[PDB]
């Protein structure tokens, strides 16, 4: 039993910076007997460096590890965009096998004025349930965009729900899908609805507009 | 000439699969000058009577030691098909054979303890084919092959040692597990006598 | 280089059992242990348990011991953990990975995992919802379109387009808890195919739990 601290956590870093990532464990483990693993966005995590300073057969050599006794750092030499992921330090060395808490990175490229659609409801579930409408927000960087629902001109309350993916392992893009069901009777008088962005990307708010 | 049973009262006695020997081959022995030192618990013996080891002449006289915890006196002896006398220590059938497991006192000085009691719990090989297994059984003594990948004591309740032969030979990995008990807190020990005879001669005898 | 293929989520009742099967395509467990490695939904990976079929040896953790029993069939070589005697806080997705041996039991080649859903609430069947593709969108570029999935209870339910073939904009959003236990994904796909936007007519939708298969065709409206 082993409880150990990791780097600052998420870190944004521009393409071609070092990155460091620390592992200080709580009590004394073997100067070579921690292994740092890398998991990416959805999937299982993949062995980087074994021993804090052995690299995985067929890891390239940006990931250098070092460290020993109490601190382990793993350094990125070069960052590209395939990078961005969860990266844990096991310590192997006491028993159990304590993981680490996890840090997050986030390769900081560009900012990508978005692109605001609407998916208004069809007569498929406008025969039967609820329906929902929705707003899709497709490549855009980086997490800080807003939406709010506006209905027949008049804004809307916290009734929305908005879920953003993970940025692509190439792309480095946030895409989001802000939902507003609704009880499916209520599409009488409302004759538009519409999302509002606000976005580092694209001076204004980029509102939109249904009517059919 | 007395029989030198001077290196046994030193260091940390090794565990059971490690066992250090003592041949003697040309002396005189006085056995109850060693066993009053100990706390004898239970002396075993097969092919001669548990007393008659203690005065007559022989040709050599062998003797291994070895920290061995009372809990599992049951699997040390030609009975037990566990792992003791299967991967770890066996004793040649054969020639006569005394068997004493015995305990350190306070009063006595330089026993020093071992951590844990561990032994080589499975000892296989994996053979070079697809997937065919074969266990590694131990002969008279033998050190139980398995010895190269086992450190001297075992870690953890329940580890895996794994080596690979070089290729030919053999390609199958020379697997090996080791299990430990808990400690104890006065030292048991376990010491085998293997006594042989002789053609037409007799050294070691009761130094009396 | 042995890929680790595993189970399918089941979804069990707070005091009940399961089986996570790991499968050690090749036919060869080597001299190779099994790890499992617990993972609860947005948290930290953890240990659960070895054992090395070659020995028929297992070990677990303090916490997990008198509840899970790991085993393997070294002939048809396939590992299982069977976590009975499970609460409700063990809904985690779980991995099964590739030991070392004693100084070198870093996980090597991992399972794709089998996320085990545990509380006595329901299984609901995966609602596929309208498409509606925008009309008047970008002037060729991306003609966007998606398939939703409303209304299903227990995760997962993978939907990729053209049982797989188009896996260049499929964007997929992580499932958002609703007013019931249930919660939504959305699947959406860019075409450059502008006029009748046609080709997509499989927004195949796989749901492991209920094993509810919806097929539909995408119409520019």
């Amino acid at each position: 039993e082993i409880v150990l601290t990791q780097s600052p956590g998420t870190l944004s870093l521009s393409p071609g910076e070092r990155a460091t990532l620390s592992c200080r464990a709580s009590q004394s483990v073997s100067s070579s007997y921690l292994a740092w693993y890398q998991q990416r966005p959805g999937q299982a995590p993949r062995l980087l460096i074994y021993g804090a300073s052995s690299r995985a057969t067929g890891i390239p050599d940006r990931f250098s590890g070092s460290g020993s006794g109490t601190d382990f750092t793993l350094t990125i030499g070069r960052l590209e965009p395939e990078d961005s992921a969860v990266y844990y330090c096991q310590q192997y060395g006491s028993s159990p096998w304590t993981f680490g808490q996890g840090t997050k990175v986030e390769i900081k490229r560009t900012v990508a004025a978005p692109s605001v659609f609407i998916f208004p409801p069809s007569d498929e579930q406008l025969k039967s349930g609820t329906a929902s409408v929705v707003c899709l927000l497709n490549n855009f960087y980086p997490r800080e965009a807003k939406v709010q629902w506006k209905v027949d001109n008049a804004l809307q309350s916290g009734n929305s729900q908005e879920s953003v993916t993970e940025q692509d392992s190439k792309d480095s893009t946030y895409s989001l899908s802000s939902t507003l069901t609704l009880s499916k009777a209520d599409y009488e008088k409302h004759k538009v609805y519409a999302c509002e962005v606000t976005h580092q990307g694209l001076s204004s708010p980029v509102t939109k507009s249904f009517n059919r | 000439v007395e029989c030198d049973f001077s290196p046994l009262l030193s260091g940390t006695p090794p565990q059971v699969y490690n066992f250090k020997r003592l041949v003697f081959t040309n002396c005189n022995y006085n056995l109850t000058k060693l066993l009053s030192l100990f706390s004898v618990n239970d002396f075993t013996c097969s092919q001669i009577s548990p007393a008659a080891i203690a005065s007559n002449c022989y040709s050599s006289l062998i003797l291994d030691y070895f920290s061995y915890p009372l809990s599992m006196k049951s699997d040390l002896s030609v009975s037990s098909a566990g792992p003791i006398s299967q991967f770890n220590y066996k004793q040649s059938f054969s020639n006569p054979t005394c068997l004493i497991l015995a305990t350190v006192p306070h009063n006595l000085t330089t026993i020093t303890k071992p951590l844990k009691y561990s032994y080589i719990n499975k000892c296989s090989r994996l053979l070079s084919d697809d997937r065919t297994e074969v266990p590694q059984l131990v002969n008279a003594n033998q050190y139980s092959p398995c010895v190269s990948t086992v450190p001297s004591t075992v870690w953890e309740d329940g580890d895996y040692y794994r080596k690979q032969l070089s290729p030919l030979e053999g390609g199958g990995w020379l697997v090996a597990s080791g299990s430990t008990v808990a400690m104890t807190e006065q030292l048991q020990m376990g010491f085998g006598i293997t006594v042989q005879y002789g053609t037409d001669t007799n050294s070691v005898c009761p130094k009396a | 280089q042995v890929q680790l293929v595993q189970s399918g989520a089941e979804v069990k009742k707070p005091g009940s059992s399961v089986k996570v099967s790991c499968k050690a395509s090749g036919g060869t467990f080597s001299s190779y242990g099994i790890t499992w490695v617990r993972q609860a939904p947005g948290q930290g990976l953890e240990w659960m348990g070895r054992i090395i079929p070659i020995l028929g040896i297992s070990r677990s953790v303090q916490k997990f011991q008198g509840r899970i029993t790991i085993t393997a069939d070294k002939s048809t070589s396939t590992a299982y953990m069977d976590l009975s005697g499970l609460t409700s806080d063990d809904t985690a997705v779980y991995y099964c990975a590739r030991e070392g041996g004693s100084g070198y039991d870093f996980f090597d080649y991992w399972g794709q995992g089998t996320l085990v859903t545990v509380s006595s609430a329901s299984t609901k069947g995966p609602s596929v919802f309208p498409l509606a593709p925008s009309s008047k969108s970008t002037s060729g570029g991306t003609a966007a379109l998606g398939c939703l999935v409303k209304d299903y209870f227990p995760e997962p339910v993978t939907v990729s387009w053209n049982s797989g073939a188009l896996t260049s904009g499929v964007h997929t959003f992580p499932a958002v808890l609703q007013s019931s236990g249930l919660y939504s994904l959305s699947s959406v796909v860019t075409v450059p195919s502008s006029s009748l936007g046609t080709q997509t007519y499989i927004c195949n939708v796989n749901h492991k739990p209920s094993n509810t298969k919806v097929d539909k065709r995408v119409e520019p409206k």
